[PDB]
């Protein structure tokens, strides 16, 4: 009854924003960024190589003090590394071998993991008994998880492949709010530096801003073709970058709802698996399927380096808070700390 | 809860043998190192031995090298110390201590109750210059130790520890790297120093602060305590 | 052809 | 460095324990299940004995451990969790050969699974759990395959016989089977082999076909590591 | 409302909040990130070279 | 004459030096991809690489110039690494031939005993036995002075030379062949037994035939490469050797054939399959 009538009006509404977006579009940063000295070739080599994993690596997360990090794999083991002396602080055995995400609490007392079992688990690192044990169980998602992120020490944000993202309360264990409005599987998520807003990347060629307290989809951005694999906040709080299966990265802005740059090359055809900035919004490290990472340039859209020390597909990469090191996981079952 | 209970004391003839034992419970007694510490009657504290997790590396005190033996039984959850040919200087009170070593851990957390043994009739030296101090509640008191060598390492740590031996009690941690404060004590306590000279700092004193202050280094395994510093009202 | 070294290497000492 | 020397000792006690876990984990072999609602995946396992979609059944044959990764409740899209299963030794696929209407979409699943970018090394073990229904359906003659599949005008039995029975039933069985095989023999390059089989709901010796075909899957890769092929 | 065409109405309703936000000139936003990089360029030992002595990981 | 011999030795030296290096280069790069299969191939390349470097360059010096002038302790050193590698390059070929049979007959039940930690024990054992048989060659060759010429001929007496020459023949050629030839007979028999093939396009027509052809190639070099070299020493002792121009050309040809077992092993074993191509 109302399906046909409402569809016609919906299409007109989209065109009004599209015309407004086109009208509001003034210029492009490609021409403006022509009066800046190029960064030049950037070369880094491994300083450490973390051995001990016996399966493909899915995700990793750095620490607050830029010395400790955690990683997960198909081995079903969660490992905390000392990136300085290559020592192993802890080795946490997971409950389900199929996991896709990791997190490290800002205070440093907790970690998190989740995956195909539709649960994000919480572990207490600093206990009196001298062992690491699970403290909170978080269930209530009908699809596999893709990203868990702590807010301060007691609120975690989760995005799964069931079209919805939810905000939790660790102490009580119930969803305080629920965020919905997507269409397909959600793959990536990133919290703002001020921990007030966050974005989400779905398998819909669409990404949406959010408000944590209320639960209202503030904005919606489209433009990609295939699914969206990775998302991350620019270290200012006004932008974010999305990595899709089109072998293309592109930069969004929160005051324009339009793309600014697109990082692509004819030779590059393989898809993108991870994206993260580094401490200045000047280097954009992307991890592709063609057996190596890639160091982009978020202002000039040109290549500046390759992390070609890996012999398999790179699935994760992160950068320290201090901006010192850059780890990188892949399917070699090896973790390499570059600099 | 965590509790170390130990026994095996008594009277030993000058030349006999004796064996002590701890009883670890309430914690994973498979990832912690272990120690022993003496206390001569109305004197300080001194080491007896050491053993790590997995019984890998052992160290001994030079005073009793080749005469004491320390053994471990992980499934039994019990630590052992065997003494042979006891002399007349071995009359003291023995303590059981746990220690875990990884990045950020606090060694020497828990101390045992202690047993008394009686017998019938190159190193870093630290001296506590001050012996006794009369204190009043509500004031600030600074307590210092002196070091033979600088404890600062190339890492950036400074292996200095502090302990509280209240009357009829056992020592407990306050500060374990001259800066960091062990969990379970009020924030009024503090510690500071640089390389050679060290000092404590207490803001507001209360009634349950009377005892003896001891200081430690953790650089060279022949580890040595300090003298006694008594605080009295 | 056959030299002093070549015959010594094969037949041995004395007669080469 | 006295404390640092003891930290580096537990890191090597952890390494010793991690390597032990890798020795006990490579003893087993990994398997999948794909099929339809009425295909009969569950009944195959039973004869050989919340939202947790992974059933994860296990069975034993000839002193070799097997783990079968039955994943269910996978929403609507499948192409996002297949890439997590690209390390198995074989994929088990079940087809309803009885329901003629639900056969063109049985081939649809096979064609797309046979051509995954993440499943370009794993060989499929094709199954056909419905065999008794075909014999009873052709004898009764409720419907004719010609309307669904108008290819009987150019097909005949190519000198094959299986026990004896009605040759009318056997020629019907072969047309469906060679329909699936003809899809397979278009992209494999020695790294893919289908192993089609005919099974019923009473057949019990299913586990041998998984076991025997797992020798060839591993034998054919020992001939490749040795540069024999 | 929760009807048979609720998703059609839901998309229509949510869209007008998004279209009711203030829009800023792209040129102002184009040069926003340009000036930001100059303000935090020094504190990044991956863009500018880092000495081997003052490098916890290299040394 | 003096033109043919230096060029032929140089060409064989170039081929052997190049070929063994590529096998080592491909195996070594990257790392962490070494299993029981790759460990044995790595040992084969190392043993054969050394042989070319310490046998070809100076054995031509016997036929070119007068005597051994360059080196005094080398007349005792090189004659130890000539037979050390020759005894280890032929003992690994009897270990690949036996490893290749366990991984074919039992592909499922032979995964316990084929661990990389269990392959290094056999690699160490192979090199341990090489020192035992090649050890007594330190006193076999000694520098001397005949007609005021510095040469290092064999020094032992005639009764003590027959025993050493036979022992090298038995323990380096005759014995490995009876192990490398018997196993390849069982693999070819099992691979072609009367069992219904899985398929006809590649089940038996293509896969089972290339393995049969490629095994027969390997079993044919080892029997023919080191046969004529041992077929000349036997004639010297138990027969008559005229030491003339008629039989002189066979002596140089005997050395040349022996080097083929080391310049082709890196090719047949490694540079054939697409995994190394």
């Amino acid at each position: 009854s109302e399906l046909d009538q409402l569809r016609q009006e919906a299409e007109q509404l989209k065109n009004q924003i599209r015309d407004a977006r086109k009208a509001c579009a003034d210029a492009t940063l490609s021409q403006i960024t022509n009066n800046i000295d190029p960064v030049g070739r950037i070369q880094m080599r491994t300083r450490r190589t973390l051995r001990g994993h016996l399966a493909k690596i899915y995700a990793m997360h750095w620490g607050t003090d830029s010395r400790l990090l955690v990683s997960a794999s198909q081995d079903g083991k969660l490992i905390i590394w000392d990136s300085y002396t290559t020592n192993k602080v802890h080795a946490i055995p997971l409950r389900s071998s199929w996991v896709m995400t990791c997190a490290y609490a800002p205070s440093g007392n907790y970690v998190a993991c989740g995956g195909l079992d539709n649960i994000c688990s919480i572990y207490n690192l600093k206990t009196r008994e001298g062992n690491v044990r699970v403290s909170r169980e978080l269930a209530g998602h009908t699809g596999y998880l893709s990203c868990c992120r702590f807010l301060d020490d007691n609120q975690i944000v989760t995005s799964s492949g069931d079209t919805t993202c939810a905000l939790w309360d660790i102490e009580t264990g119930q969803q305080t709010t629920t965020f919905t409005g997507h269409t397909g599987d959600v793959m990536s998520l990133s919290l703002a530096p001020d921990t007030r807003l966050f974005v989400s990347g779905a398998c819909d060629a669409s990404a949406k801003l959010w408000d944590v307290r209320e639960g209202m989809c503030r904005q919606t951005f489209t433009g990609h073709e295939s699914d969206i694999n990775a998302i991350c906040f620019f270290p200012n709080g006004n932008a974010f970058a999305t990595g899709s299966d089109d072998a293309t990265c592109r930069l969004f802005d929160l005051r324009a709802d339009q793309e600014l740059m697109t990082y692509s090359h004819d030779n590059i055809i393989c898809g993108i698996t991870s994206v993260s900035f580094s401490k200045s919004g000047r280097l954009l490290l992307a991890g592709y399927d063609d057996f190596n990472c890639n160091v982009w340039d978020a202002l000039k859209a040109d290549r500046a380096g390759v992390l070609a020390g890996h012999d398999n597909r790179v699935s994760c990469l992160g950068v320290t808070d201090d901006g010192m090191a850059v780890a990188t996981g892949s399917w070699d079952s090896f973790l390499k700390i570059w600099n | 809860d965590v509790q170390l209970v130990e026994s095996g004391g008594g009277l030993v003839q000058p030349g006999g043998s004796r064996k002590l034992s701890c009883s670890a419970s309430g914690f994973a007694f498979s990832s912690f190192g272990m120690h022993w510490v003496r206390q001569a009657p109305e004197k300080g504290l001194e080491w007896v031995a050491y053993i790590s997790s997995g019984s890998g590396t052992i160290y001994y005190a030079d005073t009793v090298k080749g005469r004491f033996t320390i053994s471990r039984d992980d499934p039994k959850n019990t630590l052992f110390l065997q003494m042979t040919s006891l002399r007349s200087e071995d009359t003291a009170m023995y303590y059981c201590v746990r220690s875990i070593y990884y990045y950020g851990s606090s060694p020497f957390d828990f101390w045992g109750q202690g047993t008394t043994l009686t017998v019938s009739s190159s190193d870093i030296v630290m001296t506590q210059a001050t012996s006794s101090v009369p204190v009043t509640p509500g004031e600030s008191v600074s307590i210092s130790c002196r070091s033979s060598k600088s404890l600062l390492h190339s890492n950036g740590n400074t292996y200095l520890y502090w302990f509280l031996q209240r009357p009829g009690q056992s020592p407990q941690l306050l500060i374990y790297r001259m800066s960091n404060l062990a969990s379970g004590v009020p924030d009024r306590f503090s510690g500071s120093g640089s390389g050679t000279a060290f000092t404590l700092t207490i803001s507001r004193l209360e009634a349950e602060d009377v005892g003896v202050y001891y200081c430690m280094q953790h650089l060279e395994y022949p580890l040595t305590f300090g003298a006694g510093t008594k605080l009295e009202l | 052809g056959w030299t002093l070294n070549s015959a010594g290497y094969l037949l041995g000492p004395h007669a080469v | 460095s006295a404390e640092d020397k003891a930290a580096a000792e537990r890191s090597k006690m952890i390494d010793k324990n991690l390597r032990e876990d890798g020795e006990k984990a490579r003893r087993t072999l990994r398997l999948l299940l794909l099929g339809a609602d009425n295909s009969g995946k569950s009944t195959i396992v039973k004869q050989m004995r919340g939202t947790s979609g992974i059933f994860e059944t296990k069975f034993q044959v000839d002193k070799v451990n097997f783990h079968m990764f039955d994943v269910g409740g996978q929403r609507d899209e499948r192409r996002k969790w297949i890439q997590c299963f690209n390390d198995v030794t074989a994929i088990i696929f079940v087809v309803d050969s009885s329901d003629y209407n639900r056969l063109q979409e049985a081939l649809n699943d096979f064609k797309s699974i046979w051509n995954n970018r993440w499943l370009r090394t794993i060989s499929v073990i094709l199954f056909l759990n419905k065999q008794d229904l075909l014999a009873e359906k052709v004898l009764a003659g409720k419907s004719k395959i010609e309307d669904y599949f108008p290819e009987f005008a150019r097909y005949t039995t190519p000198e094959d016989a299986t026990p004896g029975e009605d040759p009318r039933v056997t020629r019907a069985k072969y047309f469906i089977r060679k329909e699936f095989v003809d899809i397979s023999t278009a992209s494999g390059d020695g790294r893919h082999i289908c192993y089609p089989h005919f099974t019923c709901a009473v057949d019990t010796e299913n586990a041998r076909r998984i076991f025997n075909d797992c020798k060839d899957i591993i034998l054919q890769m020992n001939l490749r590591e040795y540069n024999l092929v | 409302n929760t009807a048979s065409i609720a998703q059609a109405r839901k998309l229509v309703e949510q869209l007008k909040m998004e279209a009711n936000i203030d829009r800023i000139k792209v040129s102002k936003a184009a040069a926003d990130l340009m000036a930001y990089c100059e303000a935090h360029a020094k504190e990044d030992p991956l863009l500018t070279p880092v000495p081997a002595s003052e490098n916890p990981f290299r040394e | 004459e003096a033109v043919i011999v230096p060029l032929l030795f140089a060409l064989i030296f170039l081929v052997g030096t190049v070929g063994n290096t590529l096998v080592l280069a491909v195996l070594l790069r990257g790392g962490q991809a070494v299993s029981t299969t790759n460990l044995f191939i790595l040992n084969l390349g190392v043993a054969d690489l050394c042989f070319i470097l310490c046998c070809v360059p100076f054995q031509a010096t016997i036929y070119t110039l007068d005597g051994w002038v360059f080196g005094s302790l080398l007349c005792k050193a090189v004659h130890f690494l000539i037979f050390l590698t020759m005894h280890a390059s032929s003992f690994t070929l009897a270990a690949v031939s036996l490893d290749r049979y366990l991984a074919i007959r039992y592909p499922l039940h032979s995964r316990e005993l084929r661990t990389p930690r269990n392959a290094l024990a056999a690699i160490g054992l192979i090199w341990g036995l090489s020192l035992l048989f090649s050890g007594p060659y330190l006193s076999y060759y000694r520098q001397s002075q005949l007609a005021n010429l510095t040469v290092c001929h064999p020094a032992w007496s005639a009764p003590r030379r027959r025993a050493m020459d036979i022992c090298t023949f038995v323990f380096s050629y005759l014995l490995p062949v009876l192990v490398l030839g018997l196993t390849y007979a069982r693999t070819l028999r099992y691979l072609w037994r009367a069992v219904d093939p899985v398929a006809a396009g590649s089940g038996a027509r293509r896969a089972k035939r290339k393995v049969t052809r490629m095994i027969l190639i390997v079993a044919a070099l080892f029997c023919l490469c080191w046969m004529p070299h041992h077929a000349l020493i036997l004639c010297v002792w138990f027969g008559q050797f005229p030491l003339t121009r008629a039989t002189y050309a066979l002596r140089i040809l005997s050395h040349l054939v022996s080097y083929a077992n080391s310049c082709v092993n890196p090719i047949v074993y490694a540079l054939v399959s697409k995994h190394f191509r």
